[PDB]
C-alpha cells in the first residue's frame, strides 16, 4: 500500500514538482489540500492512500521529502502555487551547493544535513502500516545529487532492511554536456550506487529532447516537458498499486523478474503513446501499435541502442482498456522478429501487467488524451556501451590528473579514483562474459 | 503401492537419469563467471560473435538532432513449433510460412547472384569476417529448420552465417 | 457429503469468486444469504457447499488465504463478497514476490498455523467430511508455496480423505512470469507425492476456446473463470442431485487412476457455442459427445493425437436414456481404437444426473487421463535445465536458504515421471 | 445413404451455390432453412443431402474450402448463402497464385488438417455413409492441388466408400490460364490412381448449349452453373425418390467401368429446347432419346462419331412406360451398331424414377463412357511436351520444390492411359 | 485484400495525386476523410479497406507513402486540397535533390534517407492482415527516382522476401527527351531492376501524347492528362480485388502467368476505350470492338510495335457489362489474326478476367462515359528494340567518358558502367534466344 518518495537536488526536485502536480490531479486533491465538495463518507474513496495521508481535520498531505543544498529551488516550491499542500517541515534546504564536487557533498556538506533527512524519513515511516519501498529521484552528474544521494541510500540501507529501493536516474548525455567534471562524479556515484540499489532505471536528457522533437511537434523544448514525460512514466508504473486491474504487480516483483545476477540491475525505460493532439486524430491507437512502439529505440528515454546487445528480461505494463488476448498476441508478434534477440539462457523473457485506469490529462499538457498506454522497463547487455563511453572519458581526464586537487582538497583520498575505476572495469567484464553463448562455453 | 510400478519402468528411468544428470552440473560460478575449463573461443561483444545469425544495425543522421539511433526490422524467424502443441491462435497471427526468404533454392532453380548489389542488403562485413544471409541454417519449402545439432553434453547449437575471413591490410610501396 | 474449498493467491481468489457466484445461482441463494430458490430439490442438498447459519442466512465452507490483502479487498467489495465469513480471511503484511522459497519458508510458516486452525475448525464441524478442493496457480509465489505447504499439512492430518486440486500451469508460447520453471518444477514435485488427483489448465487454451468456439470480441478474465467454474461445479453435480447412475469423487478416482503417480488429468465442457451458431444445431447426445472429444474444446495445450487414453470419465446432466450414452461411449472407443491403451478392455466410465444447469437442456463435463501430458512436463524440465546450468536468477532462492539438492531431486523426480509415462505409452502385452 | 459434398476453389464454390439453390428448391426448403414443402415425398429423403436442425430447420452437409475468402464472401452474400453452417468455411490468408505446387505443397499442408477435421466430423455422424462428391476445376491452383490432396487423404481414410468428382477441364480453342497443361497433367495423374469415377465438362460446350440450343440473348455464369447443377442433381435422383427401377452410384460404377483405369465419362442432359420452339414438338420417350444422343446436348467438345461406346447409362425421371424405354434402347443399338463395342452384348443401362423436376413432364440424364476422351488427353500431353522440352515456366514449380521426375511420371501415366483407350477401341475377338 | 503504394520522386508523386483522387471518388471517401455530422459511419461497407483504413472515430486515411528529396512537390501536397486525407508522417521530404545522378541518389543521399522510408513502410505493414504486394510508381530517367527506387527495392526484397513487387515505370522516350544523362541512369536502373522486381510495366510519354492527340481532342496536353490515364489503368488492374465479378484475378496470378523465365518480366500495357465525348455518341462500343482495339498499336501506352516480335503471354482484364461468350468469341478471332504471333512453346497464351464494376467518371476529366472497358498487359520480344537504342546511346557517350566524373565524384566506381552494359547486352541475347522456334532447333 504505501510508498515513500525521496527527491534529491535540482533535477529531482523539479521532477518531483511535476510528479506531485500529476498525482494531485489524478486523485483529485486540490492545490490547497482539500477533497472536492462532492466526495464524502458516502462512498469508499481511499485510492490516494498510496501517496497521501489525511490529517484529523481531513486535509491531505503527501508522503514525500524534498532535499537540496541550495535554497533557490525549494524556496520556489515554498513561494509557488502548492504552498499550502506541503508541510513546511518536508522542504529542507541548506546554505550552499556542492559546486559539482561529489567529495564536497559526501564528506563536507551532506554529513551535516543527513541526520535531519533520516529523522524526517523515520517520522514518515512511523505513520505508515504497509510501507513497501522507496522511490528515489536524483541526478548523478551534480555534486549534491551524487554525494548526498549515495550517503542517504547507504544510511537508509543500514537503518531499514529487506526493503526495495528503485531509482530513476539522469545520467550524463553522450555528447550533450553541462559540466567538465561529469565523468568523475558519474563514476564515483555509480561505484557507491552499485552496492545499495535493487533496480536502477536510466534516463538521458538528450534522448528525451530527441523524443519531444520527433514525436511531439515542439521546436524549442525545455525541462518542464521532460519532467511531464517522467511524471507520466512513474505514474504508469505505480498505477498497478492504486487501481483495479487484471494483473497487478508489486514493486518487489520488478527486482525478481529483471535482475538475473546481483550486479546486473540497470534497466532501459520507454513509453508508447507519446503523441500530439493533431497526430492523434490521424491514427487509431490499438494495443499492438503501442506494443510495437515501446520496442523502437526512438521511444527510449536513455541514449543507448539495444541492437548492440541482447535482452535478458522485459516487463510490460499495460494500463487502460486492454484485453488479455491482445496483450498475448502483441508479445507473441514481437518474439517473432529477428532483429530483437534474447540471450539463450533466458527462454521466458516477458512479465505482463494489466490495469484498468487510463492515463490522466493535465490542462497545460502537450500529450493527447488516450484510452490506453503501455510502459516498458527492460534489462539488456547494451548498457555496457554507456559505461564504456563514460570510462573512456574518465581515462582521458585521469591520465593528466586534470582536476584531482579539488577532490583531494575537499576530503577524499586519491585512491578512491583507482578503486571505482577498477570496479567499473569489473562491471564491464561482467557484461562481456554474461553475453557469451552457452554452446561456446561447453 | 509402487513395487510393480517401479519394477516395470526401471530401464527407461535409468537411461533418462544417466542422460540428464550430467547436464544439470553447473558450468558457471555464482558470480556469473565461467569455470577454468572450456573457455569460449572469443569474447561476446565481438562483431562476428554478437551478429553471428542476425544483421547488424545501420545508423544515419536523418530525423535526429543528436546521436542517432537505429530502427527495428520486419525480418521474421523460422516457423518452428514445440513438439506436441495444438495449433494455437489467440487471434489472427502473421505466420512465418509466408515471408519465406528468396535465397531458398536460389542456386538450383535460378542462376544465383548475378550482381554486386547483394552487398547492399544481403552481405555484411562484420569486423574481421563476412556475414551472408543466404548461407545459414538449411530450411525446407515451408520455412522450417531441417537440421538440429548438439554438443557432446547435449546442448542445441545455433546456426552461423559467417562464411570466410577477410585478411585486411593497409597499403605500402 | 460436504466439500470444503480453499482459495489461495490472486488467481485462486478470483476463480473462487466466480465459482461461488455460479453455486449461489444454482441453489438460489441471494447475495444477502437468503434462500430465494424455486424448488425444494434445491434446498434438500444445500449442505454440500453451504453451512447453515442460525437466522435466514447461509455461509460458504471456504478458507481464503493470500499474502497481501489487495485481491481479498477487491473480492470482498464485489457484488457477492458479503456472503463470505469475515473470520475466514487470513492475510499477512508483505507479498510473496512470486518466489517459491519466500512463500513456502518465511511467510508460509508464519501464517500456516492460523490457516490450519481455520481448516480444522471447518472440518471438525462437518457431520461427515468429503475431500478437500483447492484452486491455485503453479507459476505464482504464494499460490505455489503456501498451497503446497497447506496440501502437505492436510495430507498429514487427513490421510483418509480425498485431495483434489485445480491448478494453472505455464503456457507453452508466452510466459506470464520470468521464473516460472523453478516454481512449476518444485510445485509439481510436491503435488505428485501429496495429491490424489490434479487438473491442469493453460490460459492459452482458454484464449483459444474464447476466440474459436465462442468468437467473443472482447473477452475478460470473468469469462475464463466462468468456464473453469462451470467444469468445477459440474464434476460434483451428481454428488448433490438425484440421478439414474450415481457417482462420487472417490469412485471417479478409483476408476481414473491405474497407478498412484499417474493422476494428472485433462478437462472439457461441451455445450460451448457462439451466439450466431445456436440456430444451426439442436442439442443431442451425439453432438455433446463430438464436442466432448474435440481437442478444440480441451483446456490444455497438449493434443490427444500424440498420446493414448488410459481412462476417461463423462458425467451427463439432463433427462436422457442410458442406451445412447452407453452406445456413444462404445462407438467412440471402437472408431478411435489406436488412441486407447489396449490392455484395458473399457476406458470410459459414464454417469447420468437428472438436473441440468439452468437454461441448458443438457450438459456434460469430461475428465481425461492421457499420456500426452508428458510433453508439457518435458518442456518445463528442459527450460529448468537451461536455467539451472547457468544458475539463472538462483541467488534469490539460495538467499532465502534452499539447498540446491532440492532442485536436483525435484528435476530428477519429474524426469522419472516423464520416462514412466513414455514407457507405459509404448508398453505391449508380449 | 448419405452424401458428403466438398466445394473447392472459385469454380467449385460458384457451382456449389447454384447446386444448393436447386436442391433446396426441389425439397421445398425456405432460404431461412425452414421446411415449407407440400408433399411427404419431399421430406422422407431430406437426410440424403441435409442435416436436421431442431425446430423446422435443415442444414446442408457441405464443406467450403478456398485460400482467399473472396468467392466465399460472394456466396455468403447471396440470397441462399445464410443456410450454410459458419464452421464449414475454411480459409487462409494468401492466395494459391494459380500454381499447383503452392496449392498442393505449401498452403495445402498448412490448411489440410482443418479440412480433414471438418470432413471427418461430417462423415462420422452418418448412420450409413455413401460416397463423397467433389466439385473443382483441374486448370486452377487451389482447386487442382488441394482437391487432389484431399481426395488422396480421404481414399486413405475411407477406402471402402465411393469417390466421385465433377471436374472442369480446358477448352480446345481458348485457354483461361497459361499454365493449364501442367496443372491438368498432374491432376489427371492423381485422379487416375485415386478416383473411382470422374465426369468432365467443357465451358465451351456450355456456351454453345446456351447460345445455339437455348437461344438465350444474354447468358450468364448462373445459366452454366444451373446446367451443371441440373445434371448433378439428376444423377442422385434415384437415391432420394421412389421409382420402378431403382439405381445407385455403386450400381452405375459397376455397369459403366469395364476396367479400373477406364473411369472417365462424358455427360449430357436431353430436354434442352428454346421456349419459342417448345410449342411445335411435345414431350415423349422417342423425343428424349433423340435429344439424349444428339451431340448438341453433350457437355464436351469431342464428338462421339470419332470413337466407340464401351458402355452408357440413362436415368429417366417421370411417369412413363418401360416398353417404350426398352424398345428405344434396342432400336438405337441396332440401327447405329458400328459405334457400339461388339464384344459387349448390351451397352446401355436404363433406370426409371417417378418424380420429375418441377415444370417438366419428363427428363433424362445421360452418362457415357466413350474413347473420344483420348483426344483430350493426347492434346494435353502434346501441349505439356511443348512446354516441358523448353522449360517454359518450370522454375515456379521447381522453386516450390517439385522434382522434374514427377512431371515425367505424370506424362508417362497419361500416355499409357491414351494407349490403353486406343487399344480397346480397335480390339477384336479373333 | 490490402495493397500498399509507394510513390517516389516527381512523376510518382504527381501520378499519386491523380490515383488517390480517383480511388477516393470511386469508393466515396470525402477529400478530407471526414463524415457528415449526423452519420455514425461514413460508408456502409468495408470495400475501401484495400486502399484506406478507418479510425475508430471513422476518419479515413490512405495506405501510401510519398518519397522525395526536394520539398517542393510534397509541400504542394501538404498545402493542396487533400491536406487532411494524408497522415503528415507519410509525406517525407529531404533538403536537396539527387541532381540527375544515379550515384548521388544511390550512394550519398538516398542511403541517408532510406531508413526513414523503411520505418514508415514497416509501420504500414504492421497494420495489415493480408498484404499481397507492393505497387511502386517512379521514373528511371531522373536521379532520385532511379537511385533511391533501386536501393529501396533491394532493401524491401531482403526484408519482406516472397511478397510481390509490381512496378509502373516511366522510361526515356525514343526521340522525345528531357535531359542529357538519361541513358546512364536508365541502364544502371535496369541493371538493378532485373534482379529485384517481379513484373515491371513500362510507359513512355510520347505514346500517351500520341494517344491524347488521336483519340482525345486535346491540342495542348499536360502531365495531368497522362497521370489521369495512368490512374485509370491502375484502377482497372486493381478493380479485381475490390468489386464483385465472374473471374477474379489476384495480384500473385500476374507474376505466375506472365513471366516464363526469371529475367523476362518487362511487359507492354494498353487500354481500349480511350475516347472523347464527341466520338462516344457516334459509335457503339461492343466487346469485340474493344478487344480488336487493344491489339492495335494506336492503343498502346509504350512506344513499341508488337508486330516486330512474338507474344509469350497475354492477360486481358474486362470490366463492366460484358458476357463471357462474347469474350471467348473475341479472343478466338484475335487468335485467328496473321500479324499476331505466339512462340511455338507457348500454346495456351491467354489469361482472362471479368469484373462487373464499370469505370468511374471524374468531374474534371476528359474521357467519355462508357459501360465497359478492357486493359491488357503482355510479354513480347519486341521490347528488345527499346534497350538496343538506349544501349547504343550509352555506347556513344561512354566511348569518350563524356560525363563519368560526376558519377565517380558522387561515389561510384567506373567499373559499374561496363558491368551494367554487359548485363544489358546479355538481356538482348536472352530475347534473341527465347524467340527461336523449337521446330527450327529440331
Ligand atoms: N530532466 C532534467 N534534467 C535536469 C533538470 N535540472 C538539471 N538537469 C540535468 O542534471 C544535470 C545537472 O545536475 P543538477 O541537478 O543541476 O546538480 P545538483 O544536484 O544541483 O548538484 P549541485 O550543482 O552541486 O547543487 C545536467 O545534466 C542537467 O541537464 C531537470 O529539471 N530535468
Ligand atoms: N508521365 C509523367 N512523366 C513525368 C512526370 N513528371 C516527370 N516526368 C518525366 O520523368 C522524367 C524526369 O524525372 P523526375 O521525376 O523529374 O526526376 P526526379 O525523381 O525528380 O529526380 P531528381 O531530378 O534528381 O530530383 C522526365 O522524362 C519527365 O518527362 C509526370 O508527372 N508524368
Ligand atoms: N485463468 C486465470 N489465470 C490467472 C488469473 N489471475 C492470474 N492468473 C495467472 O496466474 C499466474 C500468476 O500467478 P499469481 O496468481 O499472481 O501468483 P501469486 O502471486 O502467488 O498469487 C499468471 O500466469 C496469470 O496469468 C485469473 O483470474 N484467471
Ligand atoms: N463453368 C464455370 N467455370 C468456371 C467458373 N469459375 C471459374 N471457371 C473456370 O475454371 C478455370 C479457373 O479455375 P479457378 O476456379 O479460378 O481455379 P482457382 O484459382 O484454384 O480457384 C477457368 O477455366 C474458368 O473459366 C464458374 O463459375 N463456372
Ligand atoms: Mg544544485
Ligand atoms: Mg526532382
Ligand atoms: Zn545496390
Amino acid at each position: 500500500r504505501e510508498a515513500i518518495c525521496i527527491h534529491i537536488g535540482q533535477a529531482g526536485c523539479q521532477v518531483g514538482n511535476a510528479c506531485w502536480e500529476l498525482f494531485c490531479l489524478e486523485h483529485g486533491i486540490q492545490p490547497d489540500g482539500a477533497m472536492p465538495s462532492d466526495k464524502t463518507i458516502g462512498v469508499e474513496d481511499d485510492a490516494f492512500n498510496t501517496f497521501f495521508s489525511e490529517t484529523g481535520a481531513g486535509k491531505h498531505v503527501p508522503r514525500a521529502v524534498f532535499l537540496d543544498l541550495e535554497p533557490t529551488v525549494v524556496d520556489e516550491v515554498r513561494t509557488g502555487t502548492y504552498r499550502q499542500l506541503f508541510h513546511p517541515e518536508q522542504l529542507i534546504s541548506g546554505k550552499e551547493d556542492a559546486a559539482n564536487n561529489y567529495a564536497r557533498g559526501h564528506y563536507t556538506i551532506g554529513k551535516e544535513i543527513v541526520d535531519l533527512c533520516l529523522d524526517r524519513i523515520r517520522k514518515l515511516a512511523d505513520n505508515c502500516t504497509g510501507l513497501q519501498g522507496f522511490l528515489v529521484y536524483h541526478a548523478v552528474g551534480g555534486g549534491t545529487g551524487s554525494g548526498l544521494g549515495a550517503l542517504l541510500l547507504e544510511r537508509l540501507s543500514v537503518d531499514y532492511g529487506k526493503k526495495s529501493k528503485l531509482g530513476y536516474t539522469v545520467y550524463p548525455s553522450p555528447q550533450v554536456s553541462t559540466a567538465v567534471v561529469e565523468p568523475y562524479n558519474s563514476v564515483l556515484s555509480t561505484h557507491s550506487l552499485l552496492e545499495h540499489t535493487d533496480v536502477a532505471a536510466m534516463l538521458d536528457n538528450e534522448a528525451i529532447y530527441d523524443l519531444t522533437r520527433r514525436n511531439l511537434d515542439i521546436e524549442r523544448p525545455t525541462y518542464t516537458n521532460l519532467n511531464r514525460l517522467i511524471g507520466q512514466v512513474v505514474s504508469s508504473l505505480t498505477a498497478s498499486l492504486r487501481f483495479d486491474g487484471a494483473l497487478n504487480v508489486d514493486l518487489t516483483e520488478f527486482q525478481t523478474n529483471l535482475v538475473p545476477y546481483p550486479r546486473i540491475h540497470f534497466v532501459l525505460t520507454s513509453y508508447a503513446p507519446v503523441i500530439s493532439a493533431e497526430k492523434a486524430y490521424h491514427e487509431q491507437l490499438s494495443v499492438s501499435e503501442i506494443s510495437n512502439a515501446v520496442f523502437e529505440p526512438a521511444s527510449m528515454m536513455t541514449k543507448c541502442d539495444p541492437r548492440h546487445g541482447k535482452y535478458m528480461a522485459c516487463c510490460l505494463m499495460y494500463r487502460g482498456d486492454v484485453v488479455p488476448k491482445d496483450v498475448n498476441a502483441a508479445v507473441a508478434t514481437i518474439k517473432t522478429k529477428r532483429t530483437i534477440q534474447f540471450v539463450d539462457w533466458s527462454p521466458t523473457g516477458f512479465k505482463c501487467g494489466i490495469n484498468y485506469q487510463p492515463p490522466t490529462v493535465v490542462p497545460g499538457g502537450d500529450l493527447a488524451k488516450v484510452q490506453r498506454a503501455v510502459c516498458m522497463i527492460a534489462n539488456s547487455t547494451a548498457i555496457a556501451e554507456v559505461f564504456a563511453r563514460i570510462d573512456h572519458k574518465f581515462d582521458l581526464m585521469y591520465s593528466k590528473r586534470a582536476f584531482v586537487h579539488w577532490y583531494v582538497g575537499e576530503g577524499m583520498e586519491e585512491g578512491e579514483f583507482s578503486e571505482a575505476r577498477e570496479d567499473l572495469a569489473a562491471l564491464e567484464k561482467d557484461y562481456e562474459e554474461v553475453g557469451a553463448e552457452s554452446a561456446d562455453m561447453d | 503401492p509402487n513395487g510393480v510400478f517401479h519394477k516395470e519402468t526401471l530401464d527407461c528411468t535409468l537411461k533418462n537419469r544417466s542422460t540428464l544428470l550430467p547436464r544439470l552440473r553447473a558450468i558457471v560460478d555464482g558470480r556469473g563467471h565461467h569455470l577454468s575449463g572450456s573457455t569460449p573461443p572469443a569474447r561476446s561483444f565481438h562483431p562476428q560473435v554478437l551478429y553471428k545469425n542476425c544483421p547488424p544495425p545501420v545508423l544515419s543522421q536523418a530525423g535526429y538532432d543528436f546521436t542517432p539511433m537505429s530502427h527495428n526490422a520486419f525480418l521474421l524467424r523460422t516457423n518452428d513449433h514445440p513438439q506436441g502443441v495444438r495449433d494455437v491462435k489467440s487471434d489472427f497471427m502473421k505466420g512465418s510460412c509466408d515471408y519465406r526468404p528468396r535465397a531458398y533454392l536460389r542456386d538450383e532453380v535460378s542462376g544465383g547472384v548475378n550482381s554486386r548489389h547483394c552487398h547492399c542488403a544481403e552481405v555484411y562485413q562484420v569486423g574481421d569476417y563476412t556475414m551472408d544471409l543466404a548461407r545459414g541454417a538449411e530450411i525446407d519449402h515451408r520455412n522450417r529448420t531441417v537440421n538440429f545439432e548438439y554438443t557432446k553434453k547435449g546442448t542445441l547449437k545455433s546456426g552461423s552465417n559467417i562464411v570466410g575471413k577477410r585478411h585486411a591490410r593497409v597499403p605500402r610501396f | 457429503r460436504e466439500i470444503v474449498c480453499v482459495q489461495a493467491g490472486q488467481c485462486g481468489n478470483q476463480i473462487g469468486s466466480k465459482f461461488w457466484e455460479v453455486i449461489s445461482d444454482e441453489h438460489g441463494v441471494d447475495p444477502t444469504g437468503t434462500y430465494q430458490g424455486d424448488s425444494d430439490l434445491q434446498l434438500e442438498r444445500i449442505n454440500v457447499y453451504f453451512d447453515e447459519a442460525t437466522g435466514g442466512r447461509y455461509v460458504p465452507r471456504s478458507v481464503l488465504i493470500d499474502l497481501e490483502p489487495g485481491t481479498m479487498d477487491s473480492v470482498r467489495a464485489g457484488p457477492y463478497g458479503q456472503i463470505f465469513r469475515p473470520d475466514n480471511f487470513i492475510f499477512g503484511q508483505s507479498g510473496a514476490g512470486n518466489n517459491w522459497a519466500k512463500g513456502h519458508y518465511t511467510e508460509g510458516a508464519e501464517l500456516i498455523d492460523s490457516v490450519l486452525d481455520v481448516c480444522c475448525k471447518e472440518a471438525e464441524s462437518c457431520d461427515c467430511l468429503q475431500g478437500f478442493q483447492i484452486c491455485h496457480s503453479l507459476g505464482g509465489g504464494t499460490g505455489s508455496g503456501m498451497g503446497t505447504l497447506l496440501i502437505s499439512k492436510l495430507r498429514e492430518q487427513y490421510p483418509d480423505r480425498i485431495m483434489m486440486t485445480f491448478s494453472i500451469i505455464p503456457s507453452p508460447k508466452v510466459s506470464d512470469t520470468v521464473v516460472e520453471p523453478y516454481n512449476t518444477t518444485l510445485s509439481v514435485h510436491q503435488l505428485v507425492e501429496n495429491s490424489d488427483e490434479s487438473m491442469c489448465i493453460d490460459n492459452e487454451a482458454l484464449y483459444d476456446i474464447c476466440f474459436r468456439t465462442l468468437k467473443l470480441t472482447t473477452p475478460t478474465f470473468g469469462d475464463l473463470n466462468h468456464l473453469v467454474s462451470a467444469v468445477v461445479s459440474g464434476v460434483t453435480c451428481c454428488l448433490r442431485f438425484p440421478g439414474q447412475l450415481n457417482s462420487d469423487l472417490r469412485k471417479l478416482a478409483v476408476n481414473l487412476v491405474p497407478f498412484p503417480r499417474l493422476h494428472f488429468f485433462m478437462m472439457g465442457f461441451a455445450p460451448l457455442t457462439s451466439r450466431g451458431s445456436q440456430q444451426y444445431r439442436g442439442l443431442s447426445v451425439p453432438e455433446l459427445t463430438q464436442q466432448m472429444f474435440d481437442a478444440k474444446n480441451m483446456m490444455q495445450a497438449a493434443d490427444p493425437r500424440h498420446g493414448r487414453y488410459l481412462t476417461a470419465s463423462a458425467l451427463f446432466r439432463g433427462r436422457m436414456s442410458t442406451k445412447e450414452v452407453d452406445e456413444q461411449m462404445l462407438n467412440v472407443q471402437n472408431k478411435n481404437s489406436s488412441y486407447f491403451i489396449e490392455w484395458i478392455p473399457n476406458n470410459i466410465k459414464s454417469s447420468v444426473c437428472d438436473i441440468p444447469p439452468k437454461g441448458l437442456k443438457m450438459a456434460v463435463t469430461f475428465i481425461g487421463n492421457n499420456t500426452c501430458i508428458q510433453e508439457m512436463f518435458r518442456r518445463v524440465g528442459e527450460q529448468f535445465t537451461l536455467m539451472f546450468r547457468r544458475k539463472a536468477f538462483l541467488h534469490w532462492y539460495t538467499g532465502e536458504g534452499m539447498d540446491e539438492m532440492e532442485f536436483t531431486e525435484a528435476e530428477s523426480n519429474m524426469n522419472d515421471l516423464v520416462s514412466e509415462y513414455q514407457q507405459y505409452q509404448d508398453a505391449t502385452i508380449e
